[PDB]
């Protein structure tokens, strides 16, 4: 699934000016990677308060 | 979750399942080692009711389950049950997911294979444990005895291990597996209070008379004089109240049970008893080993607990002893929960940081590496 | 006062203009615009609810403060809204579980007296040695000395 | 306690809570954009020539592969505890529907009537 | 009438038929489980009249029709007249049929088997209901009153059921059916009004006396006070208005029809009164169940309007229970009418919608399909 996922730029064959766009073209998927990181992290901890209200509600009404 | 990425423990016996973090001083929960099945028919609709009950919720709901034990005398023989009380366990009580967590789980080395290796296996396959590490009851129990050397009792509910250790080395050709145990002392109870006029055959009844054994039970350092007045006069009885609302009335049956310890054939089995099958574990060491062994005999898991057991065992080892020296048992508070006191301290060490099996080495080699790395 | 305006703010507009429509059969025209107590069993039922003599008397019974044998529009609402709870919208519960996240400080699953002062002083209104307590033994139905995620649900059902 | 005491506490205490998570968006937004700069740190290509630029490239490329294997494991956390949530969910309406389910209605007012 | 295909409950016993959809907390009306027919010759003509009359046209025309209960002890004995009862049930009356709407039916756990496999047939080949269920008697009570375990007394008019439920399951071992019912102690109420000189043996008499029981007569907490005062004393005596105009004036009667409930050997049964009965059923189910039993008597069927019966029973269990138990009692206003409503909330719950016998299930397997679909 990561090899699917993951980006490949030219590399061995290119020029100055080529290089130069495709290390751009990385670089902004990287970024936005890294976006995505930082807000499923967020979501996860926001997710782990629910799950731990739950655990919680189920003893309550027990 | 936790400040560090801290090993959990669990100490799962026959009798019950203790757990909490390395690091702590206590387990922050124990449950009953049970998996409850319902045994009758659902009549009403939308009722809930799960196929199995575990821990707590299997003695909580037992009014109609059949309990089984998934562990049999120190080994498990029903991992799927045991899958069960863990993620209950790590989910529920701990609140800590074992996928970030390292695992530590403890059984006698005595324990015929299949114990560590499913042990082992559960925990890197079905909950993912990024390590796992499976010690052994004898070192547990010294490090939370506060010994390196000693002979430990562990008489809990499956099988007593009596594992002598010197310097923190095992003397493995001393170690007596014996087939005398906590469970053992609750099938004779129930049979004698049947005598008495108090049956006792199903699953709720056992359960009861292991409550009954913990709470009014004891040794007694003289069981002959105990039981001759025990026996002649009501005074000497404890009341205990059945869930029901019925009393019972325990009198020499009270110390009858635990005495079986020391008297092995009251329960059919060919056995010296605790008493001297210590005795030679000590006799079967070095001539300069034995002496440290006879003045560090030292208590752990279950039974250890009955009201005139340290001194019963230290008389007895006295006794079968030589004199001029000096017998001795130590029997701290950490008592039952001992090796799971043990776990903590062991996990927790920075000369054991080496002895994790982790999950790359696990996968690599397969569940047979328990053998390789952790003993 | 407040509860009145409250009332109001909570109608939508689809219902509100219904409201008083339906209240306004109370003044029979050409009197002096009065707005009985005895129409509200049958505005009751003209709204959409569907009561029976009790419980017409009893919105009769919960209204009249004064003595004066008449109910006002804004009064009106307040008096519906404890019969029939149109509230406007009433929000969910995703939106009341990350506000209950906001007030459970420790994420300890319920707000406990500490909290709920400290997020009520925080907006400015002046908390008395009697508030919080009467917000947490409304929202506290088991009497557990706090109020949880579940009781904070049906605690703030219908505010905004 | 007249009903706009009751109200008005309830209804501010939501307030602040709703002013409250607005900061922690707001929070969220301005730590994101400090991790961004820290983990995805920008390209020095101006100035390079092909070699230089080449090894731009294949670093780029060692990256959006990590993100990717470290985004995949955080995704699966984030969506187990979603599973475990309607699990959770289930359980605890079961539970309350045993208080209320089976007696809460509208009924016996035909029973006057007829 | 309705504007959906809700399902239609009934509850058919050998004294009222309780009838109505599902989703309302009461039947919509009742229907006396009778069909009446003229016992005496016609002389004019142009007059109407039936060839059989029905529920309340059998009451309102009685003063010249022979009254027969077509169900016995729970089991229909003739189900021509119950078709018959049926159909003005549903066409003439509630305004609802099976043809349209699904239909749940109330039974006891042990009542013949053959006797749920007739009414099948009868709702599916005369009614044509699109589906069936047959509940317990037991089950509904526990809805109704808020419960998922207690003994439920049924009260029947020909039989009292008696069944432990524990969690939302049977408990079936410890079921104590007992052939005592309503319609009993109406017998032995005439049997001791003929005694004080008011016989009653036709069928005018007979529906009276049942009415003098239901308006007159209690259980009272303590028989034998209440009888030492009633025995000796006007001021305990009730006049109650026959047809004619004429008056019955009843004593102590008043409470020794009742007291059958407790002494079933006023009418030659071999029995220790429902109290016993409800006590073996608690007593038989393992201790762990017991406390939970004793908390939960739970009172449902007919009789229980009886004054004192609440405090009768719990007493009487009190003291055949152990003590320090607390036995209580659930006696809720829906009495009598509590198995119908938990039909209701049964045939509505979400959880029974898959519950269901459809009529398709029901042609493939015919009417002995109720024996494993339902229970
Ligand atoms: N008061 C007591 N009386 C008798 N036996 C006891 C008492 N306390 C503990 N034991 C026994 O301890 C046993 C549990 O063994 P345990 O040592 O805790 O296994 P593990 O070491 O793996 O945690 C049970 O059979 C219990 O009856
Ligand atoms: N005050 C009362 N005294 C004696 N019996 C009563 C009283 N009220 C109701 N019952 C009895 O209720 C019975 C009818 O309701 P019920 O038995 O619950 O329906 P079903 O027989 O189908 O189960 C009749 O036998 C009636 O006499």
């Amino acid at each position: 699934i990561l090899a699917e996922r993951r980006k490949v730029l030219a590399i061995d064959h290119l020029n100055e000016d080529q290089l130069r766009e495709k290390a751009k073209e990385l670089w902004q998927s990287i970024y936005n990677l890294e976006a995505e990181k930082f807000d499923l992290q967020e979501k996860f901890k926001q997710q782990k308060y629910e799950i731990n209200v739950l655990r919680n509600r189920i003893n309550d009404n027990q | 979750d936790e400040d560090e990425t801290t090993a959990l423990v669990c100490d799962n016996g026959s009798g019950l399942v203790k757990a909490g973090f390395a690091g702590d001083d206590a387990p922050r929960a124990v449950f009953p080692s049970i998996v409850g099945r319902p045994r009758h028919q659902g009549v009403m609709v939308g009722m809930g009711q799960k196929d199995s009950y575990v821990g707590d919720e299997a003695q909580s709901k037992r009014g109609i389950l059949t309990l089984k034990y998934p562990i049999e005398h120190g080994i498990i023989t029903n991992w799927d049950d045991m899958e069960k009380i863990w993620h209950h366990t790590f989910y529920n009580e701990l609140r800590v997911a074992p996928e970030e967590h390292p695992t530590l789980l403890t059984e006698a080395p005595l324990n015929p294979k299949a114990n560590r290796e499913k042990m082992t296996q559960i925990m890197f396959e079905t909950f993912n444990v990024p390590a796992m590490y499976v010690a052994i009851q004898a070192v547990l129990s010294l490090y939370a005895s506060g010994r390196t050397t000693g002979i430990v009792l562990d008489s809990g509910d499956g099988v007593t291990h009596n594992v002598p250790i010197y310097e923190g080395y095992a003397l493995p050709h001393a170690i007596m597996r014996l087939d005398l145990a906590g469970r053992d002392l609750t099938d004779y109870l129930m049979k004698i209070l049947t005598e008495r006029g108090y049956s006792f055959v199903t699953t709720a009844e056992r359960e009861i008379v292991r409550d009954i054994k913990e709470k009014l039970c004891y040794v007694a350092l003289d069981f002959e004089n105990e039981m001759a007045t025990a026996a002649s006069s009501s005074s000497l009885e404890k009341s205990y109240e059945l869930p029901d609302g019925q009393v019972i009335t325990i009198g020499n049956e009270r110390f009858r049970c635990p005495e079986t310890l020391f008297q092995p054939s009251f329960i059919g089995m060919e056995s010296a008893g605790i008493h001297e099958t210590t005795y030679n574990s000590i006799m079967k060491c070095d001539i300069d080993i034995r002496k440290d062994l006879y003045a560090n005999n030292v208590m752990s898991g279950g039974t250890t607990m009955y009201p005139g057991i340290a001194d019963r065992m230290q008389k007895e080892i006295t006794a079968l002893a030589p004199s001029t020296m000096k017998i001795k048992i130590i029997a701290p508070p950490e008592r039952k929960y001992s090796v799971w006191i043990g776990g903590s301290i062991l996990a927790s060490l920075s000369t054991f940081q080496q002895m994790w099996i982790t999950k790359q080495e696990y996968d690599e080699a397969g569940p047979s590496i328990v053998h390789r790395k952790c003993f | 006062d407040d509860i009145y305006k409250a009332a109001v703010e909570q109608l939508t507009e689809e219902q509100k203009n219904e409201f008083k429509a339906a209240f306004d059969i109370f003044v029979l025209g050409a009197e002096d615009g009065c707005i009985s107590t005895k129409e509200l069993g049958k505005v009751m039922r003209m709204l959409g609810q569907n009561p029976t003599p009790e419980e017409l008397q009893e919105m009769i019974d919960e209204v009249d403060e004064d003595g004066s044998g008449t109910v006002d529009f804004d009064e009106f609402l307040v008096m519906m809204v404890r019969c029939m709870k149109d509230d406007s919208k009433g929000k969910s519960e995703e939106e009341l579980s990350d506000l209950f996240r906001m007030f459970d400080k420790n994420a300890d699953g319920y707000i406990d007296l500490d909290e709920l002062k400290i997020m009520l002083q925080a907006t400015g209104e002046t908390i008395t040695e009697d508030d919080i307590e009467e917000l947490m033994k409304d929202g506290d139905k088991n009497n557990d000395g706090r109020i949880d995620y579940d009781e904070f649900l049906e605690f703030m059902k219908g505010v905004e | 306690i007249s009903a706009s005491r009751k109200l008005q506490l309830k209804t501010l205490l939501l307030q602040i809570a709703k002013q409250e998570l607005e900061r922690e968006a707001e929070e969220r937004r301005g730590e994101k954009g400090r991790a961004l700069s820290t983990r995805c740190q920008p390209l020095e290509l101006a100035g390079l020539g092909f070699a230089e630029l080449q090894d731009l490239c294949r670093q780029l490329h060692a990256r959006v592969d990590k993100v990717d294997e470290e985004r995949y494991d955080i995704e699966a956390k984030v969506t187990k505890n979603i599973t475990e949530i309607a699990d959770l969910t289930q359980k605890i309406f079961d539970l309350r529907g045993k208080f209320k389910r089976p007696t809460l209605r509208r009924v016996r007012i035909s029973a006057d009537a007829m």
